[PDB]
Formats: structure tokens, C-alpha cells, sequence
């Protein structure tokens, strides 16, 4: 198989410096050019970079020029992308890909998160219910940084009818998420609904049982 | 800095959640107005061979 | 950083994705497949050279060209264009169509008045098409700035949208006034459907 | 981009802007109308400017602060904007007037610049409310996408309608290949989606 | 009166300069500070740099912060805007304003900057062929910078007449469309002719538009 | 630093007046002439240099 596993992402500041590594597994990169692209939450790809190493060539983005660094290590089969000078329009996942002759593999992505907040765990609060026909439920996934947070019901008991929005960055500088579930409100008296939180970045690991008013 | 732990047992929350600080003391006001917002409260009761602090009703 | 382009077609229907470079690319044109979140799939290289794996139904100046000869349920994704120095179109993400179906609105007290903020929720669940317009009032006075929304990903089991609107104001405001509402407007809603609380268990 | 509302003459609508710090009391609000230079309304959070009318209020209450407008008047739909902390402006609202529901008009028009290597094709929408619309293309019922650019009007100053102007745009050779190119659109306001159709070359 | 006009705006290639000026007017800029304030097409409004120029204070967003400077000349009353290493992030409309000594009291009229490869382009004029009501335009394409301008019959007709925004194409030159609603019993007897301005590559045309 | 060319239009349908720089009036011809070929304006075409302004009449 040809895999490329990346890492170096994660937090740091406005005009602060992170390196990303793609160690490449199956081939050796010297028959092989490995590109570097990026995407926002919800927006469309961008191309950043791209090296050749059998040839030397380096190619970055024109919005990258004099702050990123593409590098490739033989000896270790893994090309870097050393970010510097970073502000916040870079706030993307970051893919390590490579190239009579197209991107044909893709690496797993990483995150990349530039901001002054610090890492922060989420805040949990129920969103509670109203016999009878239907009811809804949830719980709100408040002031947590940097993303992502992963939200279960009853450890997966629970999936049908279940909608775990995507995060929205707030003018705090913290995410918020909800995640609810339609449920027959005939339930609500007996049935127990929990609320599974996952945060690794902060590794916090909670659950909220929501109960009616 | 180094990294505490609260480690929170009650009625609908449940789990463990961390934060950096100076001191113990600091990551204890942090931890603190955590529980408050949740409406937890309970027996505090601090570890510091593990830097985790412990909330249960 | 910019939204991809829509398009809606039901299954069968024939489809041709359009990629403009500025100048003469030659042959180096690709084409990739993507589905929410995860990485993108090659399909074409060099404009019309198919890629192992994908099905027979896939074909492809300064016009370059992505043709779905039949589509299916498993094509529902964004696609993409490449320009061999290299820049990434657009982008275009293919929506499944189906019946309108309007919204079921719930409104949610806000449970985190010890945070010093209070966050109001108006939950839409499960309407057809995308466009959904919430707007928020309080005291009958509507009201902006204060909110934020998000939306899901089209459902794979009966294509369905959803949507999230938080109101979130300081303890002080919210506690100055009695009636939360958010009115919904959608297609399939013959009126404006509000949903309501008054503060204080009223 | 601006965010949107609907408001009908007498409604009552009050802007928020929040900054992530402490902006004191230094929030100034302005208003913007199309082609105009902006305007501004409100300074220091509550102070008005002179010659502001009498429905302008700007607040504070908490580091929330707010401008509100007591009884929307005819004059007012425009884009309001505010500005906090590095001074630093909200991503401004545009307050559009409530009205009927109306259907468009779809004209569609072959191409005429043959001659000059790309063929364009322009299907109109005119005069309907509300602003979202629906078009999409098809060649030999195809439906196509990517070819095509949208542009909108402003809201009109009488009759509060919007219209559509979309442009198919294709290489002559690509062009000269199909037979059949149509626009059909999708309104509220439409009971059955409209399509509207041409046979190339006078058939 | 207090006015302030704007100048200097116009083209200029990826890494070109432009510098742009806002001469004061009704008052002294010592009195004041100054700010410059821009504007993408349809997009919102961004603070960019400001200078109070009896303190000597800068003050530069971070998306401007070391490639523009911002001067004052004092026996001029003029401000002025170096921006450099110009690239399409900065394409918008420029706004000189003042705040006298909170808040910005007066504005500018703004002024045009447009950063890209292509060179000027006079526009092209292309009828759209009318057939109850009839509808007919021309369509004003490839046509570099902004703006152009339509009018029909010079003015003479308002009523039915849409002018709609540019857009932008994969050449990288604009096109927009104006149109006209009119009865089509006039199409036999008046004349529908589309005016066409665009000063930036001194082009004034007017085209004739009669059915297919 | 190049030079100026103008075209004055002068037919049945299109009447104006266009511009654009350029080497040579010979490029400033090519650029008139397809400029006309595309609008569909065939004439008799009058150049004059003390003012660097072609003339196409219909």
C-alpha cells in the first residue's frame, strides 16, 4: 500500500511557526513529487506547495511566498512543510498528497489552528426537553478550543434522529456545537438520554444525561 | 507550566476534564467556577501525587 | 477560503462539470471526488484518462470537462478540477433532489445563566430545500448580531437538512425582558412558524 | 458579507455588536446605502449624531451593546455597520423590506457574439420576491454546471422586487456540438419550475 | 464645509505600489486624526491604518501591517496611503475619513484600486435580441478595470431598465448586462439604443438593439 | 512607454469611440480591425497619424 501519514499540526499563535511532517511508506519520494494542500471549514481546496526532489524544484502558493519551506528527507522517505510567520487566514487542514501524466493519494490530514486562545474544555449544558408525541432534546457543547469535539448519545446507543451540528467560532474566540436528537416524547418519562463529549486537545471525556423540565 | 485533572462524579455529569496553571491553587479556581456553571457541587477532595482534583456527590 | 457551487439532479440525470483555467493547460487536467470532511478521490488525469477504480461512467482549450453519463446514488459529492502552477477550481458539490419538506421548530430555554451569558437554541429539524430563513425576536423587536447558525450535511437516509441557531446575550440583557422567539420562514411553511417561551415559567 | 433581514415600515429592529474585549463605551454605528459613501448614525454607544432622527438609539448593557431603530421608516433599508476595539468594524446587516411574494418573468436570449470565439447566453429573471432563485442549465437535458455566473440587483425603490441575470458561457466549439440549451427556474413564488428554451440556429 | 477628496487609485501589477492621497478640507488634520478604510466588491467594510498626526501614533491592520505606511504632510493637509507588495487581496475601494478630536465624522467619496495582471480593456457591446412584454439588453463583456457605466436612449428611459452588477470571469476581465422590459407593439416603431461609459480606457459606445 | 491609438465608430447600428496603447499603428490596426470584425462593422476605414485615430465608416 502507499500511505502518507502526517503530523506537526495543532495550536499556535498569530506569527508563531509549526512544522508538518508526511512520512511517506511504499515508495521512495525521489520517483515522486509530493504536494501540499489545504481547506477551511466549509470553503474549497487550496494548493500551497510543492517539491520535487529528484529534480530540487519547490513551488509555493503565492499567498505562502518567503514564510513557508518544503522540504524532503531521503534518508527518512518524508517531506516537511515548515509554516512560519502564520496568521490567522491559515487556519486550515492540511493534506500532504502526492503527484503524459494528478494527486493520487492523500494523506490522513492534520489541523492547524492559529489564534491567541488557548486550549480551553468544552462546557456542557442541556438543552431540555418538553407521554405525548415528539420530543427534542440535546445538550450545547459551549467555550471549548481549539477543535474538534466529537458528540455521542447513550455511547452510540442512540443514532437515529440525531443531528451534531458543526462548530461555530464565536467572537470570544472559542467554539460552540449542538448536538440534539428527535425523540417519541412518550419516552422522556423513563428513558435515560446521556450525552457523550470527547476533547482530546484538552482531553476531557464527558457525560451529560438530560432530563425534562 | 504542568497539567491538573478533575476527575467529576455526580448526579448528571460525569467524566474529566484538564487545564495548565502555575499552581494547584490556580488550577483550583479554574476547576472550581467549571463545576459552578454545571451545578455540581459536592466533596472536593485533591490528589497531588496525580495533580487531579475530585468533585463528588 | 470560498463555498463551493451547488447544483441539484436526481438519480439518472446527466451531468457536465465545467473547469476554466485562464490560458492553454495542455492535457494536464484532473479531476477529484470528494465527500464531506474526508480527502479527495482522483478520478480523471490528464483531462480524459480514467483512474482504477472508477466506474465505466465517467468521461472527460480552455474549457475542460467532468460528464456523469448516468448518476447514482454514490456520486453525491464535490468535485473538483486541477491545473498541472498548480491551483484548484472551485469546486462543485452535488445534492441529491427530493420532495419539500417543511420544518419542525423547537425552541430551548437557556440553561447556562451561571456563565454569565445566556444562549437561547431554535432548533430546525429535517426540512427540504437548504434555504431557511430563522430570525429572532425579543419582545417582538427583531433582532441581529446576536446569533449564529449551522446546518448538516445533506442525510443519506431521507436527504434532509437541519439547522442550529444559537442567541446568546449577557445575563444582564436577558434578564431584562420576557418573550424569546425565533420565526421561521420555508418554502414548505405556508406561514411563518414562531416558536416562543416567556421568561420566568410564564 | 453582509447579513440580511426583513422588516416591514413600523417594525421595530435592534442591532447587536460584541467585541471579545472590553470596548469601553467607544462602539460608533453607520449606515451605508448603495453607491453612497457611509454615514454615521451613533457614536460612543449612545450619543447621537446631529441631524440622526428621532427612532436611532444605540445601548449598552453588559459588553453587549446594541443599536435599535424605534419604527423602521421607508428610508431606512440600508446596511448598517458598527465599529468596536485596533479599531475594528461588525460584518454590517442589510435590513430589506418585507413583501409579497412574487413570481419572476424568465426571458432567455441566444448569443450573439458568435464571432468572437465564445458563445454566451443570457436567461433573465426579472422582478421577484423573495431574492432567492433557483437556475439552472441544461444542454440536450443535461443539467450543467460550473459554465455559468449569476448576478442580482438591488432591491427596487418601488415595488421592493429583485431580478436575475445569468450568463451560460461555452467555447464556440463546445458550442456548436449541442441543440438545445435551457434555464429552468425555481422560485416560492412558482407553482411549477419554469423552463425556458431555444433550438440553435432559427430552428 | 468639511470635504475630503481622494486621488491616486487606478491599476497596478501583483507587487506594483500605489500611493493614494485624501486632501483635507474645512478643517486642520492636526485637529484630527485620519484613517483609511477600504471595501471589496459587495463585501463588508475593514479597517485598515490610521494616522493622528499631532501624536505622531501608527496604527496598521495586521492584513496591512508592513506592506503599507501611512504619511501625513502637515502644510498640505493631506494624508497619504503607500501600500506595496500589492497582491488581489487589496482590490477594493479606498475610503480616506476623518474622527475629530470618537467615531469617523466625515468620509471621503472613495476611490477605485485594482490589482491584477491584465491591462486596461475597453469593453465590448453585444445586443440581446428581443422575442406582452419584451425583453432586451447588450451585454457589456471583457472590459478591464471597473467600472462601466449603461444607460438607454442617454437616460431617457428608466422604467424596466436593470443594470446588473459585474461580474468577474475566467479571463479575468469583467462583463455585466443591462436590460430593458417594454411592450412589444414599440418594437415595430421606437429605437432602443444601449449607451455604454468606461473612462479608465476612454471608450464611449452606443450600440442599436432591434429584434431577431 | 508606448503611444495611443483611437478608433472613431461611425455605422449603422454601433457609433462610439474606443482606445488602446501599443507599439506600432500597424498593432493599433490589428487591435481596431478585430474589434470591428466582432461587432460586425465592415467599412471603409480612414487612418490618420497627426492624431494617431482610425475611422471605420459604414
Amino acid at each position: 500500500e502507499v500511505q502518507l501519514v502526517e503530523s506537526g499540526g495543532g495550536l499556535v499563535q498569530p506569527g508563531g511557526s509549526l512544522r508538518l511532517s508526511c512520512a511517506a511508506s511504499g515508495f521512495n519520494l525521489s520517483s515522486s513529487s509530493i504536494h501540499w494542500v489545504r481547506q477551511a471549514p466549509g470553503k474549497g481546496l487550496e494548493w500551497v506547495a510543492s517539491i520535487y526532489s529528484y529534480y530540487g524544484s519547490t513551488s509555493y502558493a503565492d499567498s505562502v511566498k518567503g514564510r513557508f519551506t518544503i522540504s524532503a528527507d531521503t534518508s527518512k522517505n518524508t517531506a516537511y512543510l515548515q509554516m512560519n510567520s502564520l496568521r490567522a487566514e491559515d487556519t486550515a487542514v492540511y493534506y500532504c498528497a502526492r503527484e503524459p501524466r494528478g494527486l493520487d493519494y492523500w494523506g490522513q490530514g492534520t489541523l492547524v489552528t492559529v489564534s491567541s486562545a488557548s486550549t480551553k474544555g468544552p462546557s456542557v449544558f442541556p438543552l431540555a426537553p418538553s407521554s405525548g408525541g415528539t420530543a427534542a432534546l440535546g445538550c450545547l457543547v459551549k467555550d471549548y478550543f481549539p477543535e474538534p469535539v466529537t458528540v455521542s448519545w447513550n455511547s452510540g446507543a442512540l443514532t437515529s434522529g440525531v443531528h451534531t451540528f458543526p462548530a461555530v467560532l464565536q467572537s470570544s474566540g472559542l467554539y460552540s456545537l449542538s448536538s440534539v436528537v428527535t425523540v417519541p416524547s412518550s419516552s422522556l418519562g423513563t428513558q435515560t438520554y446521556i450525552c457523550n463529549v470527547n476533547h482530546k486537545p484538552s482531553n476531557t471525556k464527558v457525560d451529560k444525561k438530560v432530563e425534562p423540565k | 507550566v504542568t497539567t491538573y485533572k478533575l476527575v467529576i462524579n455526580g448526579r448528571t455529569l460525569s467524566g474529566y476534564t484538564t487545564t495548565t496553571a502555575v499552581d494547584a491553587a490556580t488550577a483550583e479556581k479554574v476547576f472550581k467556577q467549571y463545576a459552578y456553571v454545571h451545578e455540581v457541587d459536592g466533596e472536593w477532595t485533591y490528589d497531588d501525587a496525580t495533580k487531579t482534583f475530585t468533585v463528588t456527590e | 477560503t470560498q463555498s463551493p457551487s451547488s447544483l441539484s439532479a436526481s438519480v439518472g440525470d446527466r451531468v457536465t462539470i465545467t473547469c476554466r483555467a485562464s490560458q492553454s493547460v495542455s492535457s494536464a487536467v484532473a479531476w477529484y471526488q470528494q465527500k464531506p470532511g474526508k480527502a479527495p478521490k482522483l478520478l480523471i488525469y490528464s483531462a480524459s484518462s480514467l483512474y482504477s477504480g472508477v466506474p465505466s461512467r465517467f468521461s472527460g482549450g480552455t474549457d475542460f470537462t467532468l460528464t456523469i453519463s448516468s448518476l447514482q446514488p454514490e456520486d453525491f459529492a464535490t468535485y473538483y478540477c486541477q491545473q498541472a502552477l498548480l491551483t484548484f477550481g472551485q469546486g462543485t458539490k452535488v445534492e441529491i433532489k427530493r420532495t419539500v419538506a417543511a420544518p419542525s421548530v423547537f425552541i430551548f430555554p437557556p440553561s447556562d445563566l451561571r456563565t454569565g451569558t445566556a444562549s437561547v437554541v431554535c432548533l430546525l429539524n429535517n426540512f427540504y430545500p437548504r434555504e431557511a430563513k430563522v430570525q429572532w425576536k425579543v419582545d417582538n423587536a427583531l433582532q441581529s448580531g446576536n446569533s449564529q447558525e449551522s446546518v448538516t450535511e445533506q442525510d443519506s437516509k431521507d436527504s434532509t437538512y437541519s439547522l442550529s441557531s444559537t442567541l446568546t446575550l449577557s445575563k444582564a440583557d436577558y434578564e431584562k425582558h420576557k418573550v424569546y422567539a425565533c420565526e421561521v420562514t420555508h418554502q414548505g411553511l405556508s406561514s411563518p412558524v414562531t416558536k416562543s417561551f416567556n421568561r420566568g415559567e410564564c
